[PDB]
């Protein structure tokens, strides 16, 4: 009998057992950190021939210094992206499904990868506190559900006649669970037993 | 001086709270129990009550 | 109206001997055009006929409810702006005969306003080119109206140069859709708004994000605004969004069509990245016009959010909070107009350099404020505690029907930043309030003989004379209780909004 | 005078009706303040069993004893929202 | 007749003190009479105001009918509907009667001003008041953020050194939280159409739901109580604030949590009250054993009661949550005897050493019986009043929380019970040395505690000693209302 | 009472004196500070700074108001506490259970007699007091009969 804990989880999708065809982590992952490396060389060397067309104009400079990137940088950005990639996908196959458990774990060792290699001039503690602010907030980005709900959201659910515009009635209960936007006037006792279990005034005194 | 401003007040509330209480157990004997206060209103019932709370409810919904 | 009367007042300015005089009065004039201009549209214009939507000039506008109701805000807003130019301000020539050097001031704001309230109107792509062009030109010209000063000049030149590579990526976008299509009137695309490229309109809107100062294009708008004038920046950072704003919830109105999730992922990082730009960016600063620069950006991005919902309850969450923010806009800047003539005198340290162009610069210069103008001080405050969302201000229920928006649709993540970003741009926000008040008891017992209003001469010692003129000192009691008393009326102006449709029907 | 309570219950109204779900509140609440008050009156009889019986109130006082340890777990307020959410049939 | 008659009188009051006042600041360099006594005669008026606001609220008690079950006085106004119950009707009663108490506190200690003060003071008597008589959460909402506008300035102008930290801290501690209470307002407005108090209370969301909204209440609510770990505002502000503020923050404005959880969370999230209410008992216990413990380190004199009221309303959060009536109640009483208790306790620290010595570090002060031995019998009075001795309200609040938490959860709820020893190991040890050894070297002798402040004390002991005594006067009113608080299905 | 001259009066004894720091028959009524004259009120301000000066916590300007307005008010809300008609719910409940008593035992002669002198101020008295009064037979139907309804109210079981 496990313990009765709240759950405050925005509602997902779910796949039933035998779906979510895995995806495939070394691919996904060496695209991202291909694509980093061209783009974030490319750029680098195009800023080198903007210095060299003029070094005499100081707006030019200023502008160039703040868009200029270490090789430390060159080297890590990619590292850390692409190991991103690769956990956030291996992560998520391990579960069957993306969770900010696992964006948290993958943002957070991903970003210390990172940080290991351009913030090396930097205790230790200092770059595994960042880590853990990394890993937080996209951890925080999943369990909002990422930009948007989709069609989990209420304007969804009420398109689909999951909401609440018919009303409510007392004279009609369900055995199943109530839908997750979904109000109702009375429930079934047994799913308050289920909720919360026998105890402190449930059903026994 | 022992009957000052100070020591006289205590005992002046002491007086005043039981010669009103006793007022009020008076004043119930020969009103049906109706106490001392009446005559500044009286407590209101369910039946008016509940007649705001319906047209409240109305609105609401 | 404004058409005939423009050219009218063209001629006129150049005929009359060039003096401050003629200039105010022809301001006046101005005034007359737009309030004649208002009577006339609102005498044809209602909200009912409109709500089905008419097309006008072969299809080339369509007006509807939605559409009206932004076009009787930008008129009035404008009228509220003229009168700054039109009346005095402070009531000193030294400070006041700026807005009267240019006569060419109302004929550029004359021609602005036809380009405002003809953008959101546009039902073609050619002639959406042409109108936001000559929207564009003319917030160039009166960026450049001061040609004497090195910032209105130097801010009008990155004005250009930011805006004609918008108004090239609106080109782009427009003809791109013509390529695929070949059709130029948008109702004709809307028939094929399944088999075109939707991720052309989204450049399109990068155009236009680019216009209102949105993230990460938001750099440009910071540096305008606080290098222009007061009397110009009050302007320039206010109009463009009332325009561009609202034909960017027509033209989200037609993306939501085929719902593309990608298309709104991206508008959601942009939004995601102005409310972190637009909450840490004002927390050190020290010009009150670049505060006010990040709490545009800020307030953009929560109308952005109920741009992006493109539900009934945005309909209702922008009509609201533009019109409020708009009168929010306007009682700040008069307010910070108004109380240059408390500024000390000197008679240094930090050689600090005030112009004429911009009396008010910094925030410190509002020290005192509550012992110099009690009732301009609380003033400001409440228009200030309504940026912040302070029920039950105006902008509270700005907010509240923004979050009904973005809660609605499904934008959990959006809607709790909007939310920490709000607290966070709660601190800038109350650094005013501490200059204006938080030493007013150790400065009670203070003398204040060397302040710019001191300098003003007495008529007879014996009449009352005001410190602030009738118009100005009027217009700020006016905006200051609508804000402040909006429960009063609350309820009836939402069901106002109720009837502002946009295609609904039923 | 003394008003008496309206008699309704959870599983003879409509919720949408809220006059009579008011009534329901209402009812059940103002039955549980009855039991309440009988175990006070039932403890009452305990009290006075136990000093006049001395020694012998384990003796003359058992049956009182029993009732009152029995009513006691549920002669309480429990309050309708209980009952007004949940279907004990289901 | 309540909400209308108490709001237009008031601003019939706001605009006549200002009226008055603002007449001559036209540079006129005049003199007047209405400023003359520190502006006594515009202090008076005000003054009249709060003292007229309470027989508002007296002229409806007279109706309120305590066998009635549901709100009474149903009003609508601006909009807006509102009600009395049990529990609203003596919640509303503390706050006007504070009202007249905040302004005599601060009669001729303020260094000017006198006037923005009055009309701030009374301004949030009644914001506070009509929080308690709003039938929905959007009217709670706006009620429960308003007073942030008044306070921040009066706490800006009228505060001590360190007044522009404090101000921050009360602004954004308390409006950030409040923003994610906002969040579950807007969901019950999205999915219901409507946030009536009666309305929500019948609907039952998904179990899933419920914890999203419980979280984004909660946050609101546990940092207004407040609660650990979000209670690092509150020291600062009460050790900065002016005396009228403190007594309307801690007679007044800490009593909202405990209302909120009676309004936003019992009523209308039964089933997940249930399922966080060990997590709840878990973070006051913490919030009531470490307070205590931190309160014996403190060296500021207004810091220690500061904690004082952390630790106490942890029993109100404690005895709130249990699903008894016994709970209910004494958490309600405590919440009433600590309105009175905690803003006495302000006045004697911070009203009349403060005001005397200006200094409120511990270790200038010892043996002030000597010299100020009227002082030091309130102080010790209030002092046992404030630890639970009986006699007084506090030990009925306190005494019937610990037993309704011992009902609701026997095991970890006893250790409540600690309250009883850690409270008085913090005020006592205040107490003791305040009282003990010889009259302070760092002292000069001075005037004993005044008349003023004299009525001060004793009008703020009247109330405890007659609930402490005598609680029926207290729990006849709220017996029917709290009684539907209760979520319980016995079978 | 303005009394322009005693200010006359007094200001020229201040001003006889060149240093400072080194009267009681004077009032002012409320047309006082609304009605007087810029030239009539500069006199009393300047007077009263001064008079100030030339100087126990007593006449705070408080007294009056909290003694007629406050005291009173506290002892109206402790009036009301006290003798107000006002039954609450458990309360109510006792004389509901004797009712139920009553109409479900109507057939009882002993019942009636000692519910008809059992009077409203002793009926929740029941039980060992000071009243010498006759209730045995009243606690003994209690005992032995049910006379709440809850269980009709719950008309569904498990
Ligand atoms: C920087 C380091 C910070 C801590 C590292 C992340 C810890 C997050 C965590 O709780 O562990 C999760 C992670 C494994 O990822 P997970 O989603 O649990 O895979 C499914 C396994 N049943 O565990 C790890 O990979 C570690
Ligand atoms: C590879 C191409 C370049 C990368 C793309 C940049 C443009 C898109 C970013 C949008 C914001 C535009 C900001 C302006 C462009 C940045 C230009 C730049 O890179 O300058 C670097 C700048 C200065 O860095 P500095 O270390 O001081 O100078 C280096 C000297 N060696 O360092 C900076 O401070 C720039 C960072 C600005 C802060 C932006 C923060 C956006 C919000 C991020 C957090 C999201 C908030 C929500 C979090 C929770 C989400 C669930
Ligand atoms: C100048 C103010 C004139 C107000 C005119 C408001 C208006 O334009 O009409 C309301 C408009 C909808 O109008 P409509 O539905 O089309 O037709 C029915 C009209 N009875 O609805 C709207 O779109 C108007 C939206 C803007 C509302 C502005 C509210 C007034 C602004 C404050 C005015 C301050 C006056 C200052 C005075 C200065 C001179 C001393
Ligand atoms: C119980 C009540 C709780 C209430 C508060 C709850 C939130 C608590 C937040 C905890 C995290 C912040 C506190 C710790 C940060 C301390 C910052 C710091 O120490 O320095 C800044 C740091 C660089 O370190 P340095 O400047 O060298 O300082 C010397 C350190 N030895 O600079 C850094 O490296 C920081 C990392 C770079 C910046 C990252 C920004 C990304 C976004 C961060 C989240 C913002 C989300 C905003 C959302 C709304 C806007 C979108
Ligand atoms: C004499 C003429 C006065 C105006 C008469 C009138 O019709 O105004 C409406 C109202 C009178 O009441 P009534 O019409 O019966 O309907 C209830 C709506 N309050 O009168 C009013 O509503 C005037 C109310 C003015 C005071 C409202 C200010 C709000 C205070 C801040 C909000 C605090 C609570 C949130
Ligand atoms: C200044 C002082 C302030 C207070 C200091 C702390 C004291 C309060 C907390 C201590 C606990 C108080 C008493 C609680 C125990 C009473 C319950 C009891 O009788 O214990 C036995 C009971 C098991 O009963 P049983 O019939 O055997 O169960 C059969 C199930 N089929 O139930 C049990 O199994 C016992 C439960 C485990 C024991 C818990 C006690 C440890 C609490 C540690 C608190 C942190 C220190
Ligand atoms: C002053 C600062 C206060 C900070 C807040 C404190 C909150 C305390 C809550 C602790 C709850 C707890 O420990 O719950 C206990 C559960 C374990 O239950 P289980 O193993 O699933 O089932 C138990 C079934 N047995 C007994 C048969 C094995 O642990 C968790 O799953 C913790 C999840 C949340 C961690 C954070
Ligand atoms: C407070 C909320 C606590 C939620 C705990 C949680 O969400 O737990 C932590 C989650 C892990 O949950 P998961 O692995 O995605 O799902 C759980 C397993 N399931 C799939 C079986 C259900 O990860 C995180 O650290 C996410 C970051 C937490 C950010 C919380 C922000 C709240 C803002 C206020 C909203 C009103
Ligand atoms: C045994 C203990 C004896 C205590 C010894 C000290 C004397 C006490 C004392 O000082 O109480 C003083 C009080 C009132 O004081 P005051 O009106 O300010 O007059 C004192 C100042 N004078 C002398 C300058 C005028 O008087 C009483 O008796 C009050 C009795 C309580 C009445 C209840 C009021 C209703 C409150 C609300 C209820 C819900
Ligand atoms: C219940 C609805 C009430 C709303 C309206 C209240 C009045 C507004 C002020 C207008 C009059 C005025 O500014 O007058 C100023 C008055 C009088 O102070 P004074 O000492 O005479 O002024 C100094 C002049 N001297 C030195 C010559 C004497 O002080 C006030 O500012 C008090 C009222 C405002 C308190 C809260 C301010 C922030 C409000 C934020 C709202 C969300
Ligand atoms: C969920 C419950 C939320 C509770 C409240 C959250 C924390 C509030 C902190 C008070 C800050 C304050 O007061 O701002 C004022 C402080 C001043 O700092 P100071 O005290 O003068 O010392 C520091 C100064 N020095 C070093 C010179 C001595 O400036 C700040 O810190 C600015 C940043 C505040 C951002 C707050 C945003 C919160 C986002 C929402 C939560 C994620």
């Amino acid at each position: 009998e496990q313990f009765h804990l709240p759950q405050p989880f925005w509602p997902t999708t779910k796949t039933k057992e035998g779906e979510y065809v895995p995806k495939d982590s070394i691919r996904e992952a060496s695209k991202v950190f291909i694509g980093s490396g061209v783009l974030l060389g490319g750029m680098h060397f195009r800023r080198l021939m903007q210095y060299k067309k003029g070094s005499a104009r100081p707006g030019l400079a200023k502008y160039l210094n703040l868009f200029s990137l270490s090789k430390s940088q060159l080297i890590g950005f990619p590292v850390a992206l692409g190991a991103f990639s690769f956990l956030s996908h291996s992560f998520a196959n391990l579960q069957e499904g993306q969770t900010a458990t696992g964006e948290f774990a993958a943002s957070s060792i991903a970003s210390l990868i990172g940080l290991s290699i351009f913030r090396t001039k930097k205790p230790l503690s200092s770059n595994v506190a960042i880590a853990v602010g990394m890993g937080s907030l996209f951890g925080f980005l999943t369990w909002a559900g990422n930009f948007n709900l989709g069609d989990n959201s209420y304007r969804a659910a009420l398109e689909a006649g999951n909401g609440n515009e018919g009303g409510f009635d007392n004279k009609v209960i369900k055995t199943e669970r109530q839908g997750f936007w979904e109000g109702v006037y009375r429930r079934p006792l047994s799913q308050t037993v289920e909720d919360l279990g026998e105890g402190r005034g449930i059903i026994t005194q | 001086n022992i009957f000052n401003k100070w020591n006289v007040t205590p005992f002046v509330w002491l007086f005043a709270t039981v010669g009103i209480f006793q007022w009020d157990k008076s004043h119930r004997e020969s009103h049906d129990g109706k106490g001392i206060l009446d005559f500044l209103g009286e407590i209101k019932v369910k039946e008016s009550l509940d007649t705001y709370f319906k047209e409240y409810q109305t609105k609401v919904a | 109206m404004l058409f005939t009367s423009l050219l009218l007042i063209i001629v006129y300015g150049s005929l009359v001997n060039k003096s401050h005089l003629l200039t105010k009065l022809i301001n006046r004039l101005g005034l007359i055009i737009i309030i004649y201009t208002l009577l006339i549209h609102l005498n044809i214009n209602t909200l009912e006929n409109l709500s089905i939507g008419i097309n006008m000039f072969n299809n080339l506008l369509l007006i509807n409810s939605f559409n009206n109701t932004i076009i009787e805000l930008i008129l009035i807003i404008c009228i509220l702006y003229v009168l700054l130019i039109s009346f005095n301000i402070t009531g000193l020539s030294i400070i006041d005969n700026l807005n009267y050097s240019k006569r060419t001031f109302i004929v550029i704001v004359l021609f602005n306003i036809i380009g405002l309230t003809l953008l959101p109107l546009v039902n073609d792509i050619m002639i959406l080119f042409i109108i936001i062009e000559l929207q564009s030109y003319s917030l160039y010209l009166l960026t450049a109206i001061f040609n004497e000063s090195h910032n209105s000049t130097k801010s009008a030149l990155y004005y250009f140069i930011v805006g004609s590579i918008a108004s090239f990526i609106i080109l782009d976008a427009t003809v791109s859709i013509y390529d695929d299509l070949g059709l130029t009137n948008i109702q004709y695309i809307l028939m094929y708004i399944d088999k075109l490229e939707i991720f052309d309109l989204l450049c399109l809107l990068f155009g236009l994000f680019i216009k209102i100062g949105l993230a990460p294009f938001y750099s440009y708008s910071i540096t305008i605004y606080s290098l222009s004038p007061t009397i110009i920046t009050n302007y320039i950072s206010l109009m463009p969004k009332l325009s561009i704003l609202t034909l960017i919830y027509i033209i989200m109105h037609y993306i939501n069509i085929v719902n593309n999730t990608d298309l709104n992922y991206v508008i959601s990082f942009l939004i995601l990245i102005s409310m972190f730009i637009g909450s840490f960016g004002g927390l050190n600063v020290i010009r009150i016009k670049t505060l006010l620069a990040y709490s545009s950006l800020l307030n953009v991005s929560y109308m952005l959010l109920a741009i992006l919902s493109n539900s009934n309850e945005s309909i209702i969450a922008y009509i609201y909070y533009i019109i409020q923010y708009s009168l929010t806009h306007i009682n700040i800047f008069s307010i910070i107009l108004v109380i240059s003539i408390y500024l000390p005198i000197m008679n240094n340290m930090l050689n600090v350099m005030i112009t004429k162009y911009s009396p008010i610069e910094y925030i410190n210069q509002l020290k005192n404020l509550f012992i110099n103008n009690i009732f301009i001080a609380i003033a400001l405050c409440i228009s200030i505690f309504s940026l912040i969302g302070i029920p039950p201000l105006t902008g509270f229920y700005g907010k509240y029907l923004v979050l009904i928006s973005g809660l609605n649709n499904g934008y959990v993540l959006l809607s709790i930043v909007l939310i920490i970003a709000s607290s966070i741009s709660t601190v800038y926000y109350a650094t005013i309030l501490k200059v204006l008040s938080f030493d007013t008891l150790s400065f009670k017992d203070i003398i204040s003989n060397n302040l710019i209003i001191n300098t003003s001469p007495e008529n007879n010692n014996n009449e009352i004379k005001p410190e602030i003129s009738n118009v100005i000192s009027y217009v700020i009691s006016s905006l200051t209780l609508i804000i402040l008393l909006i429960i009063i009326q609350y309820e009836n102006i939402v069901k106002g909004a109720y009837l502002v449709l946009l295609y609904n029907w039923v | 005078d003394h008003v008496r309570s309206p008699n309704v219950s959870f599983d003879d109204i409509d919720y949408n009706n809220s006059q009579d779900l008011h009534n329901a509140q209402e009812s059940l609440l103002r039955e549980q303040w009855i039991r309440v008050s009988a175990l006070k009156v039932c403890r009452k009889a305990l009290e006075s069993c136990y000093k006049t019986s001395g020694p012998n109130h384990y003796e003359d006082c058992r049956e009182i004893a029993e009732k009152y340890l029995n009513m006691l777990p549920d002669h309480r307020i429990q309050g309708f929202l209980g009952y007004q959410k949940n279907d004990p049939s289901k | 007749m309540l909400v209308q008659n108490l709001i237009i009188f008031n601003i019939i009051g706001i605009v006549l003190l200002v009226l008055l006042n603002n007449n001559n600041n036209g540079i006129l360099n005049k003199k007047s009479l209405l400023t003359i006594k520190n502006e006594l005669k515009l202090k008076q008026i005000g003054l009249i105001i709060s003292i007229i606001n309470i027989l508002i609220i007296i002229e409806n008690w007279i109706g309120f009918n305590s066998n009635y079950y549901g709100f009474q006085n149903i009003e609508r106004f601006l909009n807006i509907y509102w009600g009395i119950d049990g529990i609203s009707l003596l919640l509303v009663l503390l706050t006007l009667i504070l009202g007249p108490i905040a302004i005599l506190s601060n009669w001729k200690n303020l260094k000017g001003y006198y006037t923005y003060y009055v009309i701030s003071i009374n301004m949030l008597v009644i914001l506070m008041a009509l929080n308690f008589i709003c039938l929905d959460l959007v009217s709670f909402y706006i009620l429960f953020e308003s007073t942030l506008a008044p306070l921040f300035l009066l706490i800006g102008i009228y505060g001590a050194n360190n007044k522009n930290k404090a101000a921050y801290y009360v602004l954004i501690y308390t409006l950030a939280s409040s923003l994610f209470m906002l969040l579950s307002i807007v969901i019950y407005y999205i999915i219901i159409n409507s946030t009536d108090y009666i309305y929500i209370n019948n609907i039952i969301l998904s179990i899933n739901l419920q914890s999203l909204l419980f979280i984004g209440i909660i946050i609101g609510i546990a940092v207004k109580t407040p609660l650990m770990p979000v209670h690092t505002w509150l020291p600062t502000v009460h050790s900065e604030s002016p005396l009228g503020g403190s007594i309307l923050l801690a007679g007044v404005i800490l009593k909202l949590a405990i209302y909120g959880v009676i309004r936003l969370l019992l009523p209308n999230l039964s089933e997940i009250s249930m399922m966080f209410t060990p997590i709840i008992y878990i973070i006051s216990i913490l919030t009531l054993i470490y307070s205590s413990l931190i309160t014996l380190k403190q060296t500021d004199l207004k810091v220690i009661i500061a904690y004082s009221s952390i630790s106490h309303l942890a029993v109100c959060m404690i005895g709130i949550f249990a699903n008894n009536l016994i709970g209910i109640n004494g958490s309600l009483i405590l919440c009433l005897a600590h309105g009175f208790v905690s803003p006495a306790l302000f006045i004697l620290v911070g009203g009349i050493l403060y005001d005397r010595y200006h200094n409120r570090l511990i270790n200038y002060y010892q043996g002030l019986s000597t010299f100020m031995p009227i002082f030091s019998i309130y102080l010790v009075v209030f002092s046992f009043c404030n630890t639970g001795t009986p006699l007084s309200g506090n030990f009925v609040g306190e005494f019937l929380s610990i037993t309704g938490a011992v009902i609701r959860h026997p095991i970890i709820g006893s250790l409540t019970a600690a309250s009883v020893l850690l409270s008085a190991c913090y005020q006592m040890k205040l107490t003791n040395r305040l009282t003990g050894s010889v009259f302070s070297q760092y002292l000069h002798i001075t005037n004993d505690v005044t008349n003023r402040e004299i009525f001060l004390l004793n009008w703020l002991l009247i109330p405890t000693i007659i609930i402490g005594i005598y609680p029926s006067f207290v729990t006849n009113i709220l017996n029917l209302a709290s009684s539907t608080l209760i979520y319980s299905v016995l079978i | 009472a303005f009394n322009l001259q005693l200010e006359k009066e007094i200001r020229s004894k201040i001003d006889s004196l060149p240093k400072l720091n080194n009267v009681t028959n004077r009032k002012l009524s409320l047309t006082d500070y609304l009605f007087q004259n810029a030239a009539n009120q500069a006199l009393y301000v300047d007077n009263e700074a001064d008079l100030k000066e030339l100087d126990e916590n007593e006449n705070e300007g408080w007294e009056k108001i909290m003694y007629v307005g406050f005291v009173p008010t506290m002892i109206l809300i402790f009036a009301i506490v006290l003798f107000k008609d006002d039954k609450s719910i458990d309360e109510w409940a006792m004389d509901e259970l004797l009712l139920r008593l009553k109409e479900k035992n109507l057939s009882d002669v002993e019942l009636i007699d000692e519910l008809d002198k059992l009077s409203k101020s002793h009926v929740g008295k029941i039980g060992a007091s000071e009243i010498n009064k006759r209730d045995a037979v009243i606690i003994e139907r209690i005992l032995n009969g049910e006379y709440d309804q809850l269980s009709g109210l719950k008309k569904k079981e498990l």
